[PDB]
């Protein structure tokens, strides 16, 4: 149909009401490859098919927007991604990344080290992860709820992301955790979303719209994760560039969304409201200050 | 005194017959860009491929200090518009080539300042 001039596909919602089992994911369009434009990156048509999606949502887009990037870095050395994020976001947004490994960047600031010794002081309006271990990648074990970066990044939204702050945050069949999905009902709105250039992978964003600081729903993630891979079983997406050519609406509108620093007395239905709605950003608007832990070793 | 000369030397190892710096970060745009050489989003016209700033810098890329005191960096956070016929290299486009400080456009590429 239509899906493939969108920038991807969403997990449709009956997928998300279901209660499948856990299966091996085996994609019909396996091995398969879109044609990129001539020169471009994968991880830049990504990002962008990525974006192109996050405009489609509610999102709360401040003056001063702060963005963090986790596993940003690539063995090319350089963060394709990054140069889209901040081609898309608004100029003046601050846009700090991070990764395992060294590379260059065209962010604010960049830390390099584990994302478990990585601080901020303040709160993120926007938190984008596309940290992937290789290993994960493994048919012959059984695919349990992985740990590492994902337990870092699951403390990370519940302390540092604010009220009416977005994830996306990359899984595969293997790399995933059962907590993130859990927390996938934190937000007003959720979804798992496959970009139409690597419809072939088992990769998807999981996307949190509009942070709200408790459960609106209870998710099991086990369960989610079995109804995401039943979804991509059953649902073979066709690989598509289409929608890199049209880039005359893909910035990021600022919104200029109100900040407010509220004590959590003060959210009242009304103002869980407008979190939901896009048009409320709850955090402090002081200075960005982060930091990453460095172990002294002889 | 000493100071390792990096231009030279890339321009050296070019004149060698040597493969230019890859995987710069070349972006989607519309190609309808006021066609500027280095911009806070990208800018290419229907001749220039736009790219990722950071990945363009031959300091950046190659993890040495930037050839001026206070260090800084004018293409890490911007985008760079290269001649699509240059688009092979640019890291050597950007370093063999000065920006106009009046109209924003390359001189040799875009610039017209100097005309009747
Ligand atoms: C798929 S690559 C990212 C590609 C990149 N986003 C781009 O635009 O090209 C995954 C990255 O995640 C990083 N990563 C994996 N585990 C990490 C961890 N525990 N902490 C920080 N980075 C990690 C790796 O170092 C690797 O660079
Ligand atoms: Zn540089
Ligand atoms: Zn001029």
């Amino acid at each position: 149909s239509s899906q493939a001039w969108q920038p991807g596909v969403a997990m449709p919602n009956l997928y998300k009401m279901q209660r499948m089992l856990l299966e091996k994911c085996d994609l019909q369009n396996y091995g398969d490859s879109a044609t990129l434009p001539k020169g471009i990156m994968m991880n830049v048509a990504k990002y962008t098919q990525l974006c192109q999606y996050l405009n489609t949502l509610t999102l709360a887009v401040p003056y001063n927007m702060r963005v963090i990037h986790f596993g940003a870095g690539s063995d090319k050395g350089v963060a394709p991604g990054t140069a889209v994020l901040r081609q898309w976001l608004p100029t003046g947004t601050l846009l700090v990344d991070s990764d395992l490994n060294d590379f260059v960047s065209d962010a604010d600031s960049t830390l390099i080290g584990d994302c478990a010794t990585v601080h901020t002081a303040n709160k993120w309006d926007l938190i984008i992860s596309d940290m992937y271990d290789p290993k994960t990648k493994n048919v012959t074990k059984e695919n349990d709820s992985k740990e590492g970066f994902f337990t870092y990044i699951c403390g990370f939204i519940q302390q540092k992301l604010a009220l009416g702050g977005s994830v996306a945050i990359k899984i595969t069949e293997h790399s995933w955790n059962a907590d993130l999905y859990k927390l996938m009902g934190h937000f007003a709105w959720w979804t798992a979303f496959v970009t139409n250039v690597n419809a072939s992978s088992s990769e998807a964003f999981l996307i949190g719209c509009n942070y709200l600081g408790k459960p609106r729903e209870q998710i099991d993630g086990y369960v989610m994760h079995a109804n995401y891979i039943f979804w991509r079983n059953t649902n073979p997406i066709q690989l598509s560039s289409y929608s890199l050519f049209d880039m005359s609406k893909f910035p990021l509108k600022l919104r200029g969304t109100a900040v407010m620093s509220l004590k959590e007395g003060q959210i009242n239905d009304m103002i869980l409201s407008l979190l939901s709605k896009g048009r409320l950003i709850i955090r402090e608007n002081n200075r960005v200050v982060i930091s990453s832990d460095v172990l002294v070793n002889n | 005194a000493f100071a390792v000369d990096a231009a030279k030397a890339y321009k050296d190892y070019l004149a060698s017959g040597g493969q230019p710096i890859t995987n710069c970060v070349k972006m989607l745009c519309t190609h309808t860009g006021t066609g500027q050489a280095i911009t806070v989003t990208p800018e290419a016209n229907m001749d220039q491929e736009s790219f990722g700033g950071a990945s363009c810098c031959l300091y950046c890329r190659c993890h040495i200090d930037h050839p001026n005191p206070k260090g800084f960096c004018d293409l890490k956070g911007k985008y760079v518009q290269i001649p699509t016929t240059c688009a092979n290299d640019p890291v050597g486009f950007t370093l063999k080539n000065t920006v106009c400080t009046v109209c924003g456009m390359w001189k040799g590429y875009g610039c017209s300042c100097d005309q009747l």
